[PDB]
């Protein structure tokens, strides 16, 4: 599966 | 529990993955080839599920079944590390991702509650020809592994993985490629997501990003402002007549990387021909009428969990971008403008292929989410992100 990233 | 970092992962014992034909996290790999030989007799019976649950292959051509899968993923699929955003793949996107050329119904592997028929688990495989260093192999790509929140920590994911493995083995395929946000034995490459703000006000309000202490909202909005129209001469949406040249451009462009797909012309049509709210591809047709470049990005929103006002984050994801006459920086600048025009809040890209050459210059900020790349039953040396040339949805 893909992964959910947000801004560091 | 799962491990997000190599630090955490060194402390784990992997009761399931130790049983699988993948290298151990500690070892370095100095060879190239299968972990174990191909099997000449395959288990004919499905693996046993816990009591009260049954296998069911999902016909995604039935709109109601597709909507059940939509709902399972919408409520139970991947979240960010802070449980603030969850993927919201659309039904039409799922059809795109799950019925490419060569798709098989038995590789859409669902789990239902026996009494209620509720869909509580899923995993999928699609066929792909994969080039890894000096070898080209028919593999599958595994995607959408999902266990309902209530069914978790009951060892259902290992059963889903073993069952899809069995169903792929029955078709004579013994290698797979897949990604994960967590560290497992054993990544062939590690990528990092980066994010280019397009609607910074919303991104800050929903806490996808934050104001960097010494910047104001007004400064942040001016920082990320974009032109109204793209600048590259001859940029236009991909059309049917462009399928051969997009295939040619992509094939030649990918030779420089070490992990890449090998697409037929029919796969190129599937993965790149524009579909509104799923996949956008724009080509550069020059003054001689030749297509020399193309950019592409797919549409994948996230649910904004537990938020009273903003419910969805509209995200565009960089797909494959091929440059031969237009500089990659200019190409990606135009992708940003197009995504802004289409109403996206953020434009996401990994640090793979040549993306590092433009990420900082185009004002992307690093993310908190890794994307690990894995091969099943294939031993090879790991590679840096710049040599990964494969993007999975
Ligand atoms: C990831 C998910 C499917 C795991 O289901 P689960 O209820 O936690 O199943 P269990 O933890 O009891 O099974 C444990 C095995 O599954 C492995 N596993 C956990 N997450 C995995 C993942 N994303 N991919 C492959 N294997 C995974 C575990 O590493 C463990 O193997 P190990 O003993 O060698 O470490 C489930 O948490 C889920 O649906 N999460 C949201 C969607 C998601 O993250 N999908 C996969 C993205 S890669
Ligand atoms: C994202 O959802 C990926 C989850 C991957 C789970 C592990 C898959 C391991 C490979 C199984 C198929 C092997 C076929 C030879």
């Amino acid at each position: 599966g893909c992964s959910v990233s947000k801004k560091k | 529990g799962p491990a997000k970092t190599m630090e955490e992962a060194s402390k784990r014992s992997y009761q399931f993955w130790d049983t699988q034909p993948v290298p151990k996290l500690g070892e370095v790999v100095n060879t190239h080839g299968p972990v174990e030989p191909d099997k000449d007799n395959i288990r004919q019976e499905p693996y046993t599920l816990p009591q009260g649950f049954t296998w069911d292959a999902l016909d995604l051509g039935d709109r109601g079944v597709l909507k059940e899968l939509y709902t399972l993923l919408n409520e139970n699929y991947v979240e960010d590390d802070d449980n603030m955003f969850r993927f919201d793949y659309s039904p039409e996107f799922l059809l795109w991702a799950l019925r490419p050329p060569g798709w098989l119904p038995q590789w859409h592997c669902g789990v239902r509650v026996v009494s209620s028929r509720k869909l509580v688990g899923f995993i999928s495989a699609i066929p792909a020809n994969i080039h890894i260093y000096d070898t080209e192999k028919k593999m599958v790509e595994i995607n959408f592994l999902c266990v309902h929140k209530k069914l978790r920590s009951k060892r259902v994911a290992p059963v889903l993985i073993r069952e899809i493995t069995r169903r792929v083995h029955l078709e004579g395929i013994f290698q797979a490629v897949y990604t994960a946000g967590v560290v497992l034995p054993k990544p062939v490459g590690t990528c990092r997501y980066w994010h280019r703000s397009l609607n910074p006000r919303k991104l800050i309000e929903v806490k996808f990003s934050h104001l960097s202490r010494n910047m104001t909202m007004q400064r942040t909005m001016k920082l990320y402002r974009l032109p109204e129209t793209p600048k590259t001469a001859g940029l236009r949406p991909m059309e049917t007549k462009d399928i051969p040249v997009v295939h040619q451009l992509l094939t030649r462009y990918l030779k420089q990387f070490h992990l890449t797909p090998v697409m037929s012309q029919e796969e190129v049509e599937h993965w790149f021909y524009p579909q509104e709210n799923i996949i956008d591809t724009f080509v550069v047709e020059n003054a001689n009428g030749e297509v020399t470049d193309f950019l592409s990005f797919y549409t994948l929103p996230s649910t904004i969990m537990n938020h009273p006002t903003h419910k969805s984050l509209k995200a565009a994801y960089s797909f494959y971008n091929v440059h031969t006459q237009t500089p990659l920086l200019d190409l990606m600048s135009d992708a940003l403008v197009l995504a802004k025009m289409k109403g996206f809040d953020v434009f996401n890209a990994l640090d793979l292929m040549e993306n590092k050459t433009f990420l900082e210059k185009l004002k992307f900020g690093i993310g908190d989410g890794n994307l690990q790349y894995y091969l099943y039953n294939w031993k090879c040396p790991s590679m840096g992100a710049e040599k990964v040339g494969l993007v999975l949805q």
